[PDB]
């Protein structure tokens, strides 16, 4: 099947 | 860590996890890059209203397991 993982990081 | 349900009409099952102190601003050209097109190429929908650039995680009411839809637009990016 189809998994997707994705982080991002942002800061103020 | 907010992990939202980024559904695709294609039935595909992607985590976006995000945090509370970053920006919806960077969110969009983040998934824009993902896919692989321009910025404002794509519209995100929340409860039937669209996800500005200035928008924040913190408004609205966006929770974990929160569910959103994204199309892409008519400008073509």
């Amino acid at each position: 099947d189809t998994a997707g993982c994705i982080v991002i990081s942002d800061s103020e | 860590y907010i992990k939202l349900k980024v559904i695709g009409q294609d039935s595909s099952e992607i985590h976006f996890k995000v945090k509370m102190t970053t920006h919806l601003k960077k969110l969009k050209e983040s998934y824009c890059q993902r896919q692989g097109v321009p910025m404002n190429s794509l519209r995100f929908l929340f409860e039937g209203q669209r996800i500005a650039d200035n928008h924040t995680p913190k408004e609205l009411g966006m929770e974990e397991e929160d569910v959103i839809e994204v199309y892409q637009e008519q400008t073509g990016g």
